[PDB]
């Protein structure tokens, strides 16, 4: 997709698995809209990452991509990617 | 689903 949902990390997270990424307070993540379409959460639940569970996206702040817990982040809006 | 970790603190 040409669109991304944006999140900001509210807490630090140390990666627990190879596919995970580290989060640091204030990091900004972009989840491709296609990812949430695929999971069935694109009909509004993008704004409730704590209800989705694990997310996969790009940490714009660190340049790393991978899985991170949705309860650790806040939805901040969407952008073109 | 993979379990979520609790929030830190």
């Amino acid at each position: 997709s040409a669109e991304g949902y944006q999140y900001r990390a509210l807490y630090d997270y140390k990666k627990e698995r190879e596919e995970d990424i580290d989060l640091h307070l204030g990091d900004i993540l972009t989840v491709n809209k296609g990812s949430l379409v695929a999971l069935g959460f694109s009909d509004g639940q993008e704004a409730r990452p704590e209800e989705i569970g694990w997310l996969n996206g790009y940490n714009e702040t660190t340049g790393e991509r991978g899985d991170f817990p949705g309860t650790y982040v806040e939805y901040i809006g969407r952008k073109k990617i | 689903k993979r379990p979520l970790p609790p929030l830190p603190s």
